[PDB]
RNA sequence: UACCUGGUUGAUCCUGCCAGUAGCAUAUGCUUGUCUCAAAGAUUAAGCCAUGCAUGUCUAAGUACGCACGGCCGGUACAGUGAAACUGCGAAUGGCUCAUUAAAUCAGUUAUGGUUCCUUUGGUCGCUACUUGGAUAACUGUGGUAAUUC
RNA sequence: GACGACCCAUUCGAACGUCUGCCCUAUCAACUUUCGAUGGUAGUCGCCGUGCCUACCAUGGUGACCACGGGUGACGGGGAAUCAGGGUUCGAUUCCGGAGAGGGAGCCUGAGAAACGGCUACCACAUCCAAGGAAGGCAGCAGGCGCGCAAAUUACCCACUCCCGACCCGGGGAGGUAGUGACGAAAAAUAACAAUACAGGACUCUUUCGAGGCCCUGUAAUUGGAAUGAGUCCACUUUAAAUCCUUUAACGAGGAUCCAUUGGAGGGCAAGUCUGGUCGCAGCAGCCGCGGUAAUUCCAGCUCCAAUAGCGUAUAUUAAAGUUGCUGCAGUUAAAAAGCUCGUAGUUGGAUCUUGUGGAGGGUUC
């Protein structure tokens, strides 16, 4: 049923002492194939992760404890509570929710997550896997009998306890929705609720503008404003993160962490930095493989079930082989070519307006060898900023026209397109130069059937925006216009997302202007950065642009944020608002450590 | 060769054509030959006969009630 | 391990003459510390639910003694599992009836009602005689009861009666040859007879031999003979059969002939 | 776990030694088609049962006459054959016990009684009587063929009540066909 | 139910073992309609253990200035319901397993005139005084650490 | 009345001691002994007796009637399976006694502990960290990994049975309830009855032939009416609340379905010297044996046998085994009497030391 691997992995191992018994023990071996490679005088022995079979045999037969089996993921037909469709995705196991306190859920992207949400907030049902003649709640609330959800499910039902769930994509809202500025917020299922908010999520933007009108970060807040506001007994948050920032993570995960105390349920879904370790009470992993299963482990505490993610990889259910501490610029490399040939785009600075905001520009200079990082809050209009370039707006009362060519990625998309995906390629060249613009991300992992000739109205948004960045990046340009690229990415394709423009573009001799939030992507494209400051939605200005141990130390210091990171995995950790390393760092004006 | 020791045996497969479900590096379950320790009929020094494949008995593979899952 | 004393009793464990059922339960009251020993009495709950039927389950009970009903030897208990024992007097004023516990003669209590001028006495077995400080001589009695100033005839294993108001000596009766006894303990519980023989070792234990009212014979250690009347007469009434001891082939017949049980 | 239950159960046959003896066949087969019994268990049954009773005179008769036990035990035994129709009153004694066959036993089943006292055609028109609530033993309705009837107790079989033989409803066909037979005249 | 049968030879009579026959209790294969009982991680590893629960407690009768809730108005010690905290009692019983252990454990039989004993039950309780001393917890108020029933 | 305390006696015990009782082993014959072994005198320590320990002195103590040493897939007992009589084998496991909470050691509190749901340290594992520090013990109930031929739900409740506390009131994964469950035991369906045609046999009329005939079998072209629970589902009852069982309205059977299986058919051992295929091959066969072109034994069809909601196989063990023999075997030639004689322990050991008349119960004297 489970796959079995032997395993080495043993410190002072002995080729020199032990005469070599688990080569000689070996039945794959006696039957004449090389799944054991030992000799004398080599350090360590190699073993075979496919030739071996989970016999167990040669374990008994070492002088020393050198050796154990660990299992490997498979398709085992146990435990399937729902499948997507026939010959489709299983999802096997669902988590137990708990009263009082908060269950993080944690994995890949598209192993199984937001379906689990949906079931246990009745919005879906279980169907055992049964395609005809599908279980409705009488073979259901059997299946559970002698667990906890067989005297749950049943209050579901009666009315005894209702959900509500915040939006995986809050760009429907505009559209799903619809009230007048303020009246929107004013008619849900209680008042007193809605006033003491005010201190801890932003209400200015609501009372002067339509729905319609709201930016991404926006949007998300206005998303966990409604949701806190309305009667439940349990409450779901997928993905409460993404589009918004540093400063305002915190505020966020503070203002969900109030709702607990009254006998409520609460569960919540992260792909974060750091964060969902001030979150989180508890801690569920999934694993599996993304395009065809997933499974749930037992719940584990925050600390342990973090380092069972990202620092290691095995839980104690005797398993996982995979994720390899994948937090970093692990390797520190630089080893780049240096060039003295250049071209200048330099610019005059402006005054403008969005609205009733006042925004405005330095004089600087741009030159074609560099990648620039733009540093700010949410509201400080810095998408605007980017919009000004290839002549959308204002384009010559300061600033200066591109000489020749510039391309552009949105953070807010719209699809309106038809049949396929497919023949939208016919807007640029693939064959010239597959990788890494198409083969190491279009393609990626395992040349999947969800992405290479679908729907865009079937196709997932957050492929949606993989598949927007490989279109842009194939037209020519002296300059590349980016926002929000991280947006739905987990944080294996966020590095591939990273190198895939900074490994084209560094031997391209290229430019681009990129914004981000999440400091593992600014931290790795900059070269030289532009830092934004005033105050949000009235009067903000853009500094000329700078070395980025002087950008990012002015940066952290006007968010009053400041941060850590570990000799053992090299994961960026925040500081608690007053610490002996926050006073220490802060006295010193370091706010980032071993650059 | 047995598991629990890593010592080795040879088993008698019973029945017309049952050798052909058997393959090769899988497990077996084995059992007595009906005799506590000794020998039966005319096979010189077979102790012991195969009675499972792959967790699927030789008698319903040969009945044809079941198949070897692949 | 065991690290103290214990404070549970599993129902096959406890004594045969309780006549507890087999699957109701795991457990059995264990009897309260008392005057009494744990083999020796009867639990007030096994005669207020089992035997007399007042209560249908532990908690009636209950709520039957913390109303202050229940008199044993004139003082009112409130604790449901007393240990209660031979010659004890059990009075329940509200319904307006009196017991005392005597054995049946196949050895276990019966339920014996007595009229309200026998329930102001009872009878007393002598254990201990000694002399405290100031020269003053003190009795021990079977069931603890302490007595200072006894009559200086009174000497072991006689049989003293006691009034219950005030606890002191009105009358005695001598252990010695052609007296009235019953046996509490051993394979002859239960049985009436006058005493006959008694014969004594030095060390070791003495044994006497008792008369039946129909001239059978048996014999016991001096440890189960308790005296209950001078001559041939019981300063105590006697329930239903008296002590005969009737064999098994004399019971059938008499339960066939006599037509008893609603035949 | 200490719990309240209890584990005292005991087997009421034994099987035979010899398993293919040709004798011992078809002398069983006799009496299975002379008493309509539904396999060799229902047979093995009464030897059994037979075998105790037989065990424990042969002891009996091993102490001395006048013995307390042979009296007690012994007129014990002899009252039990006599209550069940089993022996007869006039002969009352051990040395009796020892001349008692299978067929003595057989012949006090119900459904025997069923057919012999002419409520039923057959032995295999008795068991189906008895099995599907049409007979009455005294007040109690009664559904068990092996059951013994004691010798009071015989002269009060009967049928049921509420049986469509002795006095009860028509039964589910009957109703069936008159319904549908009147429906033949249209709107039914 | 105090029981035997096939196999050494050209054939016979023996010795002697192999094989058959019936029960019982562990695993395993094929098969299954009704109804009353009910064993179940001992055997190998007394190997390793995520998460939740498995031991607490107040009467008329030890200490009530919690505005916490409250009355017909008042403290005549002081009403009345009463969170918290101090004090008292229990936590040494119950449940789990079978590693060690061969005159040891254990069983029947006897002894403390060689000891200790919460509680229950009965004895015993007469060689500034119309009431003494200071000092803490709950509570109020100000803090330290990445972190704990600090 | 409530609460409290020194001392007697009780109750619940605990601790130490007496007598008799044990599986295999000599490829274990001598062992213990100021490193206390056996005993004496005085003391220390302890709840108390005592080499329990200290000083001085003596030279003892156990063994062929098996000591001392080694083994045990050894916790002891009540008990369990099989059994003519006598026996052999088993007992981790609900009652009773003992021991232990990863391995060893030390100790606080208390009437009671050398306690692990108490503490301190070393040894083996191992969790978090801001690298300064902090925290730990499922051989309790559910649940997981590893192991292996091999073992169930992270459900409901203090209603019952009993226990704890200051208490008529709070608490209990002790305990009760439901789920899984062909370990195992008791009961018990899967067709009953008529009519018709042919069939068997009695009996009567008749020399025989033939007819009348009354009581039982089948089975086909196929006939006929009556009975019933397995299922579905409303209500009462059940219980802490429910399920199940029992009770009761409405639907529910013609057989081609509401379709019984597991092993066999040469002998031991119930049942084919049928028909087709293979050809010392494939295979069968506990044992003796089947197959080389006319197979009672392989592979299949039909027919028949045995047990039946059950039947087959592997492995330990009891009977059969008078093949471990006490009851109860054998030793000239089948396996087996020391080459011969002496002899201590062990087992076995010759004859002998006070009777008939009378009466009771019973006989015609005992
Ligand atoms: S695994 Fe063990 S036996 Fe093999 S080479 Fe290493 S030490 Fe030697
Ligand atoms: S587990 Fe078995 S197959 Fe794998 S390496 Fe060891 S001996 Fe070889």
């Amino acid at each position: 049923k489970l796959t079995r691997i032997a395993i080495v992995n043993h410190d002072k191992c002995k080729p020199k002492k032990c005469r070599q018994e688990c080569k000689k023990s070996c039945p794959v071996v006696r039957m004449g194939k090389l799944c054991i490679e030992v000799t004398p005088q080599s350090k360590i022995a190699w073993i075979s992760e496919t030739l071996c079979i989970g016999c167990g045999i040669c374990i008994k037969k070492c002088p020393f404890g050198a050796l154990s089996i660990v299992n490997l993921p498979s398709n085992l037909e146990k435990e399937t509570t729902h499948r997507y469709c026939a010959n489709a995705f299983k999802l096997h196991r669902l988590p137990i929710p708990r009263p009082g306190e908060v269950l993080g859920l944690v994995g890949t992207n598209g192993i199984g997550k937001s379906t689990a949400l949906k079931i246990l907030a009745g919005k879906q049902k279980p169907n055992l896997g049964k395609y005809d003649d599908p279980p409705d709640w009488q073979e259901i609330l059997t299946y559970f009998r002698g667990s906890e959800l067989q005297n749950y499910f049943t209050k579901i039902l009666e009315d005894d306890l209702k959900a509500i769930i915040k939006p995986q994509y809050v760009d429907q809202i505009p559209k799903a929705a619809k009230g007048t500025v303020g009246s929107i917020l004013d008619r849900k299922d209680e008042t007193k609720t809605q006033a003491i908010v005010c201190q801890q999520l932003d209400l200015t933007h609501l009372k002067e503008r339509n729905v319609e009108d709201l930016s991404g970060g926006e949007l998300q807040r206005f998303a966990c404003a409604v949701v806190c506001i309305q009667k439940a007994d349990i409450f779901m948050f997928d993905e409460p993160s993404s589009y918004l920032d540093v400063k305002q993570r915190l505020k966020a995960a503070i203002t969900i962490r109030s709702l607990i105390n009254p006998d409520r349920y609460i569960i919540v879904v992260e792909h974060d930095l750091s964060v969902l370790d001030y979150l989180s009470d508890f801690i569920c992993c999934l694993y599996g493989v993304p395009s065809a299963y997933g499974v749930v482990t037992m719940p584990f505490s925050v600390r342990e079930g973090i380092n069972i993610f990202l620092d290691g990889y095995v839980p104690t259910e005797n398993l996982r082989f995979r994720d390899a501490s994948l937090v970093f610029k692990v390797a520190e490399t630089a080893n780049e070519e240096e060039v003295k040939k250049m071209c200048m785009y330099k610019y005059p600075g402006m005054k403008k307006k969005m609205g009733e905001f006042e925004l405005a520009i330095v004089a600087g200079e741009f030159t074609d060898s560099e990648i620039m990082v733009m540093l700010g809050e949410n509201g400080t209009g810095k998408t605007t900023f980017i919009r000004m370039l290839a002549g959308r707006l204002k384009p010559d009362e300061g600033g200066e026209v591109p000489v020749l060519n510039v391309s552009y990625k949105p953070q807010k998309i719209s699809p309106k397109s038809t049949g396929s995906v497919r023949q939208l390629l016919h807007e640029k060249i693939r064959d010239a130069y597959t990788h890494p613009q198409f083969v190491t991300d279009v393609m990626k992992p395992l040349q999947i059937e969800n992405i290479i000739d679908q729907e865009v109205q079937t196709l997932s948004g957050g492929e949606l925006q993989r598949v927007a960045l490989a279109l842009c990046l194939g037209k020519p340009a002296d300059v590349y216009l980016i926002d929000e690229p991280s947006a739905y990415l987990d944080s294996e394709q966020r590095l591939m997302a990273a190198r895939v423009v900074k490994r084209f573009i560094l031997h391209a001799k290229k430019t681009a202007f990129v914004v981000e939030h999440d400091f593992i992507m600014a931290t790795y494209l900059a070269d030289r950065v532009i830092v934004f400051d005033g105050i949000p939605s009235k009067n903000t200005v853009a500094n000329s642009p700078q070395t980025l141990l002087a950008g990012m130390n002015k940066f952290l210091s006007q968010l009053e944020i400041t941060f850590r990171r570990d000799p053992n995995n090299y994961r960026p950790r925040i500081n608690k608002l007053n610490s002996i390393k926050d006073v220490e760092q802060k006295k010193s004006g370091n706010y980032f450590f071993l650059d | 060769q047995l598991i629990k020791n890593g010592k080795k045996i040879t088993a008698f497969v019973p029945n017309d054509g049952c050798l052909n479900f058997i393959e090769e590096n899988d497990e077996v379950l084995v059992a007595g030959f009906g005799r506590k320790g000794h020998a039966v009929g005319d096979i010189p020094g077979v102790r012991f006969k195969v009675v499972k494949v792959a967790n699927v008995s030789l008698l319903a593979l040969y009945k044809g009630k079941k198949e070897r899952p692949r | 391990m065991a690290r103290g004393p214990k404070k549970h009793l599993k129902r096959v464990a406890a004594p045969k003459h309780w006549m507890l059922d087999k699957l109701t339960s795991v457990f059995a009251p264990r009897p309260s510390t008392g005057p009494h020993k744990l083999r020796e009495c009867l639990p007030l709950i096994i005669f207020l639910r089992n035997k007399l039927k007042y209560a249908l389950t532990g908690d009636e009970v209950k709520k039957i003694c913390m109303q202050r009903f229940i008199k044993i030897d004139g003082k009112v208990r409130a604790d449901i599992t007393y240990p209660a024992g031979f010659m004890d007097v059990i009075s329940i004023d509200k319904t307006g009836e009196n017991f005392r516990l005597i054995y049946d003669t196949k050895g276990r209590f019966a339920v014996h009602r007595i009229t309200p001028e026998e329930a102001k006495y009872k009878l007393c077995k002598v254990r201990k005689i000694f002399v405290g400080t100031k020269g003053i001589p003190h009795l021990v009695t079977h069931d603890a009861r302490t007595i200072r100033y006894p009559d200086p005839l009174i000497k072991m294993n006689d049989t003293i009666q006691i009034d219950l108001e005030t606890g002191k000596i009105t009358d005695f009766i001598k252990f010695d040859t052609g007296n009235l006894c019953m046996v509490t303990g051993g394979a002859n519980l239960g049985r009436i007879g006058v005493i006959t023989n008694r014969e004594r070792h030095p060390g070791s234990f003495d044994v006497v031999h008792v008369k039946d009212a129909n001239g059978n014979s048996f014999a016991t250690r001096l440890s189960n003979i308790f005296v209950i009347g001078k001559g041939n007469k019981p300063w105590i009434s006697l329930p239903r059969g008296k002590g005969i001891r009737l064999t098994i082939a004399e019971e059938r017949d008499k339960r066939l002939a006599a037509k008893q049980s609603s035949g | 776990m200490p719990v309240a239950r209890s584990w005292v159960c005991r087997k009421t046959y034994v099987t035979p030694r010899r398993p293919f003896e040709k004798s011992r066949l078809d002398q069983e087969l006799k009496l299975i088609g002379e008493y309509g019994l539904r396999n060799k268990r229902e047979v093995w049954r009464v030897k059994f049962t037979l075998a105790k009773i037989r065990k424990a005179a042969r002891e009996l008769l091993t102490l001395d006459e006048k013995d307390p036990r042979r009296l007690f035990e012994g007129n014990a035994l002899l009252r039990r054959l006599v209550r069940i129709g089993v022996l007869d009153e006039g002969k009352m004694k051990l040395d009796y016990i020892l001349g008692l066959k299978i067929e003595d036993f057989l012949e006090r089943r119900l459904q025997t009684q069923v057919f012999k006292l002419g409520l039923a055609k057959s032995i295999h028109h008795a068991r189906v009587l008895i099995r599907q609530r049409h007979i009455r033993v005294r007040k109690q309705v009664v559904n068990i063929p092996s059951f013994i009837v004691r010798l009071d107790s015989q002269k009060h079989i009967d049928f049921s009540l509420r049986s469509p033989y002795g006095g009860g409803r028509p039964g589910r066909v009957k109703r069936k066909n008159a319904k549908k037979g009147q429906g033949g005249a249209g709107a039914g």
